[PDB]
């Protein structure tokens, strides 16, 4: 699923010293039934002991776009645009 | 697409007859090509009458529109010749617009070409104007004019409402030119021509004999002021303080001129309407 | 010739008879032999400017510039004047003067203020509405132009509509001034050429006794507009110094700058133009132009369109005047003392432990910069980390003045520790930059 | 990283009954540096406990490519092919 | 650029006088159109002589260069007119060619057009047909053999070394046509004319008057009957027991020439070279 | 005409003097009147049918078909013809013979293995050599066709080279068998036509004497190739029966397929070659021609052109006969008795909990069936969930036979429960089905 939290630029702790805000959005949930032909391999590779499985995964909820460019004064009069931060759709990958 | 005067100029070469009229009417009638004062017919003004009335019924007497982007000089020249011639409220702007799709959206689209990446780099002017022209064009008066016309108690406050525009790379120029020749300057574009005169006609006085406008004017005036960011006559506020505001011009050598070049200058420093309908806005 | 005021004002009422005086306008001289021809524009004018009809009505006597109603405007005039007014109240209409075959100085604006009565009965006049305007005039006056008459005191509507209230006026605070109102005249003159340097404005007291009597007093303000009474300095005076390198050849090399101020008037024409011309130069040789001088920009450095040798000489004689006309010329001097005496390059490969010899010989800027500067008085040296700082002396490039950049003997250059080495050559004419700083880029393997 | 096993169509756990054999290529190892504005955010968004986190997760080794197909004949003489089964390159996302 | 005979033949039809000698040859002269056993003129030895020298002085008699490519069997047809003329070694086969990029990637590309996804659904035979042409064009004899020319101790290997080019797609027909019939077709058809004559050239016994041929000739026979597979002439072994092989064809009704045919097809269903060659390949 | 031989042999040696006979070919008649005139092919042909060399050696006699040297081939002739043998060693050459102005039967090929030396010894040849070619003879003969003589035993290059050597030649076990080989003959022929019904092969046995007498015996093989000996049957004699549906218009309605057989030989023309055409149909009307049956293909399967109505009555005469010459005619009859009597459907929509009126009149089929096939005479069922299949009979198409299907009182029908229905409607003669089962598809919900 997608879901959206209304966040303070700071809060996202990447180091901008501001008093402006944003709307934040992230993939979270299970999503590991093994949809691909790969994925059903690796869940059979690994039942049957043949991989032994060091660190083999399988599907990720991640974000598959993102939204718009997000603008911001700072405190110090610079300007900054955050891009690719939010998610705007999610699915397996 | 559409050229706008341009494109029904060339309707008319289409035809023959509506071509040959065009001519009589250049030939007859001064248009806005002499002086006003002069506005001496190259004929007679009798010549001119009939050459006027005999564009009727062709295709020829167009509007100029904007449109004209690379020409609008050349549209502009065609059309006169008919035509004549910390928490605060500026805080509170900046969340509302992040927290909303259009503006979000529009204000990035602006800031990504007016800003640098690097010290001693260069914006691209022309990029960074017309974005700008592109926010205050889509993005309704609510949350574009919460950014520029904020009202404020503090330096905080007004610090970042004179960083809307970015001025560095939209206002901002090495050289400070004569607001008069600035003016022509402007004039030659179709673009800030547009812009320049509705500014002029919507900040105007009350036209009794008080130096003051009403506030069923305010709307028009601000409007036809944000219109004005992303031409070569962009305004922005000249300090940290007040609310004066004024192009990237001055009145040093207008010569002979020096009376007229500090009125307009002071259509922009000094203009109480404007300054109503500014504090209008984020007071009451 | 110009108005002696930009914008004159009366009042206007339904019914005035056919006949009816209005004002006088004036127009000084520019050149004594001038004479003012009025007349007016076409049309009527309202809120705005806005262009409302014909004038069909006011007329102006074109040698002594005095306005009357030819015909009289009644209920249906001013409606049809009022209709044309886009909407506006009808309160004023103006017409256009102009003083030859609507700005100052020639052309004077003449407002009339409507009012939608007859005019008023005679015994209700007060003094002041019987003595002068509604709101006082103020004049304006050029500096070093002939005198003349630039006013008239008496309201000729309150004359005519009122003949048996007498009314008479004189100034004061003039004594020793250039203004004259005299014992029974309306009419005020100047007396002799003004002179901003000597006045700029004056303020002097009109008075109005009307009848019994009773008196009237307002301000009578007169601007002083500007003449060449002054000429130009150059602060330089003698620029006995002046430097130009020797036969340095470039579109212009600007040599130096003179300057010069005028003390008149920046707005006047009489201060702020000032043009810089080179008079002369001697010696005529080798080149009779070696130099310009930028006229109009004031820059007016001096620029050379020739090439120069070692001192052979030079003395320019540098003329600011205003103009050919009537322009006050004024001179200083210079004497220019000459100086007597493309592509970035590529990087360079150099092969890791190299042996063989000492010094290993690689590149020669010398004769790149002697050659493009036409010099060999200068100084090279070499900064960066191979030479001057971190590893030390492992490039170096010369006591001899020549050019030369050299690998020396850091044990024939290792390819692990370090695979490239960036490094600045300077090139100092005595002590001072002449060239900027290039950059020289040494790769340390094989091939190319 | 990117791995591969030579291995029987039978180990696949397909639903095959066949004796033909595959080279099968997978995608293993840990990856998760937080890489972008987004992955910098969820880290950053965890450490502050702004986030509660419930099923929010980082980047993970997928397949990026994948090999060419494979087909094999079943003991019942019917063919068949696989399709995105084996990977051909790796990435983080 | 020259495309050799078939460019001067071109140049022959420009010219009336050409074209018609050209008609002449055509219709006296057999040329290679019939058996050389056969070389019955249409007419008479002599028309024909007089046709052939009628040719001389003419932009016709050409030599057939290849650069005739994608027109090579166009080009040869003229200028031959004048000239003349479970555990097994199949699944070993099958294993190898999937451990390996180049054949993994063909043997696929093939089986996906031959097959069917559902029962009652039909194949595209062409793209099928083009598929399996590239196949053996594209993988090295090594890993294309071993999957057709494998030997076998049992059914389980017969049955899948027959199943090989899909033959439910690929060989099989609702109707199955009379074999001299379906020859005249592949001769049509260029590809089929080109690869049914190297067939029946490769293959050919000794020339001695024995009914063999010799070991030299094993892999040219071989190359020249995998080149069949995909034509319209596309052969398969007939049973899951021998290596007897045939086109989808048969000799009823052939009428008067039912020797003829029965010995085209024993040329397929009973080639000794084409068995010891094959045998070879997959035995020492 | 037909050569007795496909195919002939000798043997050629270097140096055989010019005026060397070589063999006799031998024609057989097709009709008594034929006369053959022998020619040879132009060239000479090695391995592999490879063109040699015009053939400057060999001549036939065209009236009596012996083949003999006109020039002697020497070494320097055969060196000529290996020459040109593609690389081959040169071990055969053979000649086309014609019989009329290379294939059986109107041509023969002459083969001759050539030997590099000198015509044997006459005292060195054995029996086996002096009297037989190297493989021995065999023979074809038309039946039907006119008696003649088809081979000539003696060996001419043997006769003419060795001419002290006697050799005699008879047959034996021909006894009652259409052939004679004379006392002293070297010829044989056949005495009356041949007929494979009731001889397709003979295997007599021919016999040398050389000289002292030794005796070498060899098979003699005759093939018969084949006559129009037999006529044809129509397995079906009278095919009493045969039966199409009243009235039915197609392009080719198919009544039925009547078959024939020929006995003869299916490779021969005979047999095999047999036509199917109606030679009559009575009654004349209404059309004259109803039917064709397809000639050729032998489905011979009559179809109607025509339209056929209630029992007019219907009989044909069908002829197989082999051809319009020389083949034998057959008949049988059939007597046709007639029997006596576009794009797919919309989805139907209908609406939720419905009421009104228990039965819901939806769509007709009845009149689109009878309308395309043109019968009433046919019975409409519905099957599938809601008729005949779990929900019962919510759907029920009418004891009525009009093609009605309608919904019944389901008690209105809930679209929360299915909803959709997906039935098959059938029609049905009496017993047998018509048509192909169309598909109905009925939705429950509101619009469209
Ligand atoms: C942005 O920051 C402000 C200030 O840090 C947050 O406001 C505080 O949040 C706390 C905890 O929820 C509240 O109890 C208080 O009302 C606020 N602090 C004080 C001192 O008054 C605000 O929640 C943040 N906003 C967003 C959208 O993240
Ligand atoms: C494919 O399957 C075969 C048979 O199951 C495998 O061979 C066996 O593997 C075991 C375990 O490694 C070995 O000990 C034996 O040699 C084999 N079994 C027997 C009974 O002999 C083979 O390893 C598999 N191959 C692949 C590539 O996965
Ligand atoms: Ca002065
Ligand atoms: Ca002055
Ligand atoms: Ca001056
Ligand atoms: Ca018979
Ligand atoms: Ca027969
Ligand atoms: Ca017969």
């Amino acid at each position: 699923v997608l879901t959206a939290i209304h966040l303070n630029v700071t809060d996202l702790g990447l180091g901008y010293e501001t008093k402006e805000e944003l709307i934040f959005r992230y993939c979270s949930g299970s999503c590991d039934a093994a949809e691909t032909t790969y994925d059903k391999i690796l869940k059979n590779l690994s039942r049957n002991r043949r991989l032994v499985s060091d660190k083999v995964g399988q599907a990720c909820c991640r974000p598959i776009a993102f939204d718009d460019d997000l603008s911001f004064l700072d405190d110090n009069l610079v300007y900054h645009i955050l891009r690719k931060h939010s998610a705007k759709r999610c699915g397996c990958i | 697409d559409r050229l706008d005067c341009v494109k029904a100029s060339d309707q008319c070469l289409k035809e023959q007859s509506c071509s040959t009229k065009y001519r009589t009417l250049r030939q007859c009638v001064a248009g806005k090509e002499t002086n006003f004062s002069l506005t001496s017919g190259l004929e007679a003004k009798d010549e001119c009458r009939s050459a006027m009335e005999a564009l009727k019924q062709k295709s020829l007497y167009n509007c100029r529109c904007k449109r004209g982007m690379k020409k609008e000089k050349n549209c502009l020249r065609i059309y006169w010749s008919m035509y004549q011639s910390k928490g605060n409220n500026c805080l509170d702007a900046a969340k509302a617009c992040n927290l909303d799709d259009t503006c979000k959206k529009y204000r990035s689209a602006y800031i990504t070409p007016c800003t640098t990446s690097m010290s001693n780099e260069v914006c691209n002017r022309r990029k960074c104007h017309k974005a700008l022209r592109q926010f205050f064009d889509k993005v309704p008066a609510k949350h574009s004019y919460g950014m520029l016309f904020c009202s404020c108690r503090d330096i905080a406050c007004t610090e970042r409402r004179r960083q809307t525009i970015v001025p560095v790379c939209s206002y901002e120029e090495r050289e400070r030119p004569n607001c008069l020749s600035l003016q022509d300057s402007c004039k030659t574009n179709y673009i800030c021509r547009s812009r320049l005169a509705d500014f002029f006609t919507n900040c105007q006085p009350e036209s009794r004999s008080v130096s003051n406008c009403l506030k069923e004017n305010y709307a028009d005036c601000l409007l036809a002021y944000s219109g004005l960011i992303g031409t070569v006559m962009t305004p922005n506020y000249v300090d940290s303080s007040s609310l004066s505001v004024a192009p990237w011009c001055d009145c040093s050598n207008s010569g002979n001129d020096l009376e007229d070049c500090l009125k307009f200058l002071n259509f922009f420093k000094d203009n109480t309407c404007l300054k109503n309908a500014i504090q209008a806005f984020g007071n009451g | 010739l110009y108005f002696s005021r930009d914008a004159y004002w009366e009042k206007l009422y339904v019914d005035q008879a056919a006949g009816t005086p209005l004002l006088y306008v004036h127009a000084l001289r520019d050149a004594p032999e001038e004479v003012p021809s009025f007349r007016l524009g076409q049309h009527l004018y309202g809120t705005y400017r806005t262009r409302l009809h014909e004038n069909n009505w006011i007329r102006i006597q074109e040698d002594t510039g005095l306005l009357y109603l030819q015909r009289s405007l009644d209920h249906s005039s001013w409606e049809k004047l009022s209709v044309r007014n886009r909407g506006f109240p009808l309160l004023t209409v103006y017409l256009k003067v102009f003083l030859s075959p609507c700005q100052w100085p020639g052309c004077a604006r003449v407002y009339f203020s409507f009012f939608n009565t007859s005019f008023p009965a005679c015994s209700s006049l007060k003094p002041r509405e019987l003595c002068f305007p509604e709101t006082r005039p103020s004049f304006r006056i050029r500096e070093n132009r002939p005198p003349g008459t630039f006013h008239q005191f008496r309201l000729l509507p309150v004359q005519f509509l009122c003949p048996q209230i007498s009314v008479a006026y004189r100034l004061l605070e003039g004594e020793g001034l250039p203004f004259r109102s005299a014992p029974d005249s309306l009419e005020v003159s100047t007396r002799w050429a003004l002179d901003r340097e000597q006045r700029e404005k004056y303020e002097l007291v009109a008075v109005c006794t009307v009848h019994r009597e009773e008196v009237v007093m307002v301000p009578f303000p007169v601007t002083v507009y500007d003449e060449d009474d002054s000429a130009p300095t150059f602060p330089a005076g003698v620029d006995t110094a002046s430097a130009v390198v020797e036969f340095k050849r470039k579109e212009d090399t600007v040599v130096a700058t003179l300057r010069v101020f005028d003390a008149d008037v920046v707005p006047a024409s009489g201060e702020l133009v000032r043009r810089y011309t080179s008079t002369l130069l001697p010696g005529d040789t080798w080149a009779q132009q070696t130099f310009r001088v930028e006229h109009w920009p004031n820059e007016t450095s001096v620029q050379a369109n020739g090439s120069f040798v070692r001192a052979t000489v030079h003395d320019y004689r540098l003329v600011l005047n205003r103009n050919l006309s009537i322009s006050e010329n004024r001179t200083m001097q210079l004497a220019v003392l000459v100086n007597d005496s493309l592509h970035l390059p590529s990087t360079y490969s150099l092969s890791v432990s190299r042996r063989a010899r000492r010094f290993a010989q690689i590149g020669k800027v010398c004769v790149e910069n002697c050659q493009a500067f036409s010099g060999i008085n200068v100084q090279y040296k070499l900064h960066s980390s191979g030479a001057n700082c971190s590893t030390l002396g492992v490039v170096t490039s010369a006591e001899d003045t020549s050019g030369i950049l050299f690998v020396n003997d850091t044990k024939a250059l290792r390819r692990p520790k370090c695979a490239e080495l960036h490094y600045m050559v300077v090139a100092t004419d005595q002590q001072t930059s002449r060239q900027a700083q290039a950059q020289l880029l040494v790769t340390v393997e094989g091939s190319y």
